[PDB]
């Protein structure tokens, strides 16, 4: 999965672009101009394989996560690394409690507001207040201000 | 896939063999379990006539044979039927010898010892399997619900049975196994049908009544208003077209067939209907996890498809109950198939690998092993 | 607002608490150097004929012997309490089990082989 | 019982891992060699107590959390 | 006219398995839809059953701190008593 | 043959509309679900939270009858000391 | 807190274990005393099914236990099991290995000598503490009440004492032991509901007969005129909902159950009730500190909870003592933790320091020791 885009990294959205020429051989003559897989996959099994349309439908909503409607070439990607899975649940889970070790300094077993923060602030990443918030209740499922393993785990869930 | 080794979940059932590797969603491969010799004398030579058409394959040719169900109720009745059949399912519906694969059974609850242990014999001497296992048809269905409690009430085409567990324990003197099951509501359709002039006997228009009942038939939520409704309107009357054309009209025979299941003195039967004998087997169990089997109650196997099935038997439970608990009917749309995903997750875990009948067990000990230790 | 962005900063979150990790894991074997330098009563090996020698040997088996113990009994400890971690964990694990446990079909044909064999050898990729 | 039994043979596997010390036939080179060599074993010991204790600290945290996942399922 | 009477046939079998799927698809939306107002009434019902039990709560709180300070008044004049 | 090219026509016709009306309904029941399970969610909250004041109302209930118990001894033990 | 070393205040009892660390206000952990292994079969695989759960586990999956309590009345019948709860009570509940913290465990007075010389040999060889001192259960309850002198009553659930003390000198002569106490009300409550048509029989059911009776029974301040109104009118029938519904309602059972602390002849017991045992206990006493101890009767342990006993009781010894002394009945409210706070406020004096039985002291005069100058 994450070969394909190191290998297409150092190129641009261009293979998408191919793909539809590929399309343009089997799946050409695109109307809603929306979020549409489903079509070409069972083209793709027309050519001999047994009809089954769960696949596909678990394709096409394996790109939409936002909620929102809007499926963005990333969206496209994510679903296309998260089909196929090797090294995934972020390697080893016992990195991740480790992590999670190194989240608690305080040893307490919740994470409150101070610790998430203070590792936001050593990634340096620039979030949003609602975006904060939309990872605190990710995380925080019970929204209580305290995070567990399991909590972070979630939060983390599919996270290299 | 690779290397390894996969296990086989076959699931015998009556009515319908449902098959297919374990760790899927979906068995691979299903088709109803009859086998029906041809009955006519056979004039054209060399046609390449079979002496017995298995499976599906005798559902297409059903007009010139005697399809005969080699499982009556739970129990296996016809042995070198059932061989047949199994036989069929591994070589054609699969094509994978069954020298190179585990295999996990399912059995009803309270059935006789003899068939259970004539079922392992038949998989190790005939078949040659490597391992296999009998589970109850229940357990696994309370698998596939992702539960651990629950008291759940598994209607399959033979017989229904009601097993409840608390916690993962099985409470052996609760099991209520009754013998009403879709074959007795497709005879007893069949027998209502001839109130308007259609008259089905052929073994073979036994399948078209069958057909009838899963398409048309709806449980109703009131007996008696809809009886009254369906005697003054027409707004029920639904029509559907036999194999040959003459599309024939079912009346107020479209929810007197699937009411058998909660009255069945109507087939003449004593007993209490499903909706008594799941609160006789609730109020069996101690008092204090009387709770949570009320809450966890779980429905299975095919003849619970019916539409609306889910509501009266929450009404009547809720009738019977006592008015604080809560009553809630857990209904999944992959009812059918509940059992079979349930032993798929059930085969496919780590700590059940050890649980397997080996054969050299089997070979040391005789085909009463089955009863053993290893269950 | 985009999927890959917002996994590319899970990835930087995940490799900065690896760093970290590393980091405390340095101060961990450094600590671990100082602490055994420390402890450790060095090899005075000057001016000490046989008999003195004898006793010292003596001496400090005894106290080998000792902190042999106290070591044993730390690791009973541990023990212990990974026994206690790992009955938790099976504790945790019936309490979130049921249906969590991986439900996967095996419908869903890889989309690299479909792609493989419909192509011929021009879906490398994949 | 166990317990009294549990303590005699905590003491008798100290009293096995208690080297037979003999040194009427070694000269004082090897009295210094094995003299090192206990050294070495003690250093051995110490880090393997360190490493212990660095353990029970995590599983001590890891107690913690666990405990704080049987509150959130409480 | 045999091929294309031999595909006009096969068409309708098509058709016929498309009726099908519609009509079940269809039950299942009525079902759904059905259980979910069910369930969103009974949420809203559980919902006005939990803030009545807090007004009790509240009020039972008030009663309890006013007849604890009496006690303690009867307390001290019964040790006057003594 | 004209015929059978009218009967294949309006079976494509037929065909294609049935594969929409398909469509929809799928993406109904797929929307029509998930609300299912947010409100279901919702209605466990509920349950557990009205559980909870009812747990403390019935507590908050034993402890007044007893102080109130001993608030009535008090009182008559003060009038026979009287 | 800090350096130093804290004191571990466990009590054993009977029906609760109740434990702490010294110098707080209330037990950290209290518990059900319960051992209950699984009895039916079991038939899912890899649910992690444990062999025993124990304390307040048990109380939960109490459905498919069978519960024993490993304490009959004071003694301990069953070391193994007790040996499992204490386990327990340390490293789960208070999580500090007893390795490095004192103990002060409680023993009822006239227990046998095995029972307290096997109790300490436990502590110092599988639990390997470095001190332990045990202390009888109402010393404890008189110093929780911050008195001196008194005649203290402790009616606990396994057995019922009664040590007069005066001045700080305990008088061995004049207590008063008697097996009554909660264990046989339950058992009695039980017994007189199957008047009315409910059975519990379940050693799980007496958990809820338990409940019935800790909720619902209070003790009448005069019993006839109690049976005669109950008897009439109807203002007293109170209702309780069962663990699955079916609501029950008690009548008159709600102040007969109680009663028969007043009455041992109610379930066949000979001797005098509580009411007269403590007379008899302060009649073997002194003829001058008799004052004293009229003046200052203390109420201690859980049965003395019964809503209304404080009034009974003084309304008895005010009938049988002598006119002119004032009788008064210490009832804190408090009363459960009694003996604990007790405990934490002994472990956490100075003077008290040097009374440990050291583990050397032990070493060198066996588990007899305690029976010694260190008592
Ligand atoms: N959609 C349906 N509606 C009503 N009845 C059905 C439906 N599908 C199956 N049945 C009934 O259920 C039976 C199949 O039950 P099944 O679960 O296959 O039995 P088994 O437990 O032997 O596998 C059929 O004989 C049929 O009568
Ligand atoms: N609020 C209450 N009302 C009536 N009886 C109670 C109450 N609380 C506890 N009990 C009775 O007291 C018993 C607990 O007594 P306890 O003091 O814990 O015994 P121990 O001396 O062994 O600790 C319970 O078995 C119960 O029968
Ligand atoms: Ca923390
Ligand atoms: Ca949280
Ligand atoms: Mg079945
Ligand atoms: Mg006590």
């Amino acid at each position: 999965d994450d070969i394909y885009k190191a290998a297409v990294e150092q190129l641009t959205e261009e293979q998408k672009n191919e793909f539809k020429a590929a399309f343009d051989i089997f799946v050409l003559g695109a109307e809603d101009g929306c979020i549409s897989t489903k079509e070409l996959g069972k083209v793709m099994r027309m050519l001999g394989q047994n009809p089954t349309p769960e696949e596909l439908q678990e394709m096409i909503d394996e790109v939409d996560e936002d909620g929102s409607g809007t499926v963005d070439f990333d969206e496209f990607l994510v679903m296309m690394v998260r089909c196929m899975k090797d090294d995934s649940k972020g390697k080893s889970e016992e990195e991740l409690s480790d992590l999670f070790r190194m989240f608690d300094k305080n040893a307490d077993g919740y994470i409150d507001l101070e610790e998430l923060k203070i590792m936001l602030q050593a990634t340096g990443e620039t979030i949003t207040e609602d975006d904060i918030e939309e990872l605190m209740k990710d995380g925080d499922k019970n929204n209580d201000g305290r995070i567990d393993y399991d909590e972070f785990l979630e939060f983390m869930k599919g996270v290299e | 896939d690779d290397e390894e080794t996969t296990a086989l979940v076959c699931d015998n059932g009556s009515g319908l063999v449902k098959a297919g590797f374990a760790g899927d969603d979906a068995p691979r491969a299903v088709f109803p379990s009859i086998v029906g010799r041809p009955r006519h004398q056979g004039v054209m030579v060399g046609m390449g006539q079979k002496d017995s058409y298995v499976g599906d394959e005798a559902q297409s040719k059903r007009g010139i044979l005697t399809l005969k169900y080699p499982i009556e109720h739970g129990i296996i009745t016809n042995w070198d039927d059932m061989e047949k059949i199994w036989h069929h399912t591994f070589y054609n519906e699969l094509r994978v010898a069954p020298e190179e694969h585990p295999t996990l059974l399912t059995e009803a609850p309270l059935n006789p010892k003899a068939n259970r242990e004539k079922m392992t014999q038949i998989m190790f001497e005939t078949f040659n399997v490597p391992a296999m296992y009998v589970a109850i048809q229940a357990v696994l269905s309370l698998y596939a619900s992702g539960r651990t409690t629950g008291i759940v009430l598994d209607s399959g085409d033979g017989v229904t049975h009601n097993v409840p567990i608390y916690e993962g324990y099985a409470l052996p003197h609760a099991i209520m196994r009754l013998d009403l099951a879709g074959r007795d509501l497709t005879d007893y359709l069949m027998k209502i049908l001839t109130e308007r002039g259609y008259s089905f006997v052929t073994t073979a228009e036994r399948e078209i009544v069958r057909d009838i009942k899963e398409k048309l038939c709806y449980v109703a939520l009131d007996f008696e208003n809809e009886m009254a409704t369906a005697a003054s309107s027409s707004s029920l009357e639904k029509s559907y077209e036999l194999p040959d054309g003459q599309v024939i009209t079912i009346g107020n025979e479209r929810f007197r067939c699937p009411e058998t299941l909660f009255q069945p003195s109507f087939i003449g039967m004593e007993s209490a209907g499903i909706h008594e004998t799941t609160y006789n087997s609730i109020m069996k169990c101690d008092i204090d996890i009387r709770k949570d089997l009320y809450a966890n109650n779980v429905l299975s196997g095919g003849t619970t498809m019916y539409p609306g099935i889910a509501d009266r038997m929450q009404k009547e439970i809720t009738a019977l109950a006592p008015s604080t608990m809560k009553i809630k009917i857990i209904a999944p749309p992959e009812r059918k198939y509940s059992v079979w995903i349930g032993g798929s997750i059930l085969a496919s875990l780590s700590t059940f690998q050890q649980m397997w009948i080996s054969k050299q067990e089997y070979d040391e000990a005789g085909p009463s092993i089955v009863h053993r230790k290893c269950f | 607002i985009s999927a890959s962005r917002k996994l590319q900063l899970k990835t930087l979150m995940l490799q900065i608490a690896k760093q970290e990790l590393e980091r405390e894991a340095e101060e961990r074997r450094g600590e671990k150097g100082r602490a055994l330098s420390t402890r450790c009563q060095p090899l005075e090996l000057a001016g000490l004929s046989f008999a003195e020698l004898q006793d010292l040997c003596r001496q400090l088996h005894a106290r080998v012997d000792k902190v042999d113990e106290e070591r044993y009994d730390v690791e009973a400890k541990v023990t212990k309490n990974i026994t206690e971690i790992a009955d938790l964990n099976q504790k945790i694990f019936d309490l979130r089990g049921k249906f969590k446990r991986p439900t996967l079909r095996r419908v869903r044909i890889s989309a690299d082989a479909m792609m493989q064999a419909l192509l011929g050898a021009r879906a490398k990729e994949t | 019982g166990k317990r009294q039994t549990e303590r005699e043979k905590k003491k008798k596997i100290l009293a096995e891992r208690r080297k037979v010390l003999a040194i009427d036939h070694l000269n004082e080179d090897q009295l210094r060699e094995k003299a090192k060599e206990l050294w070495q074993s003690i250093y051995n010991l110490e880090a393997e107590k360190f490493d212990l204790q660095e353990k029970f600290k995590q599983q001590k945290y890891e107690i913690n959390v666990l405990r704080n996942r049987i509150n959130d399922n409480q | 006219a045999q091929k294309d009477e031999e595909k006009m046939e096969i068409q309708e079998i098509q058709l016929k398995e498309a009726k099908h799927i519609a009509e079940d698809a269809d039950r299942k939306y009525e079902e759904v839809a059905r259980k979910l107002v069910i369930i969103e009434s009974d949420l809203e019902r559980a919902e006005e059953r939990a803030e009545l039990s807090e007004g009790k709560c509240a009020e039972l709180e008030e009663e309890l701190k006013t007849v604890t300070n009496n006690l303690k008044s009867l307390e001290a004049q019964a040790e006057k008593y003594s």
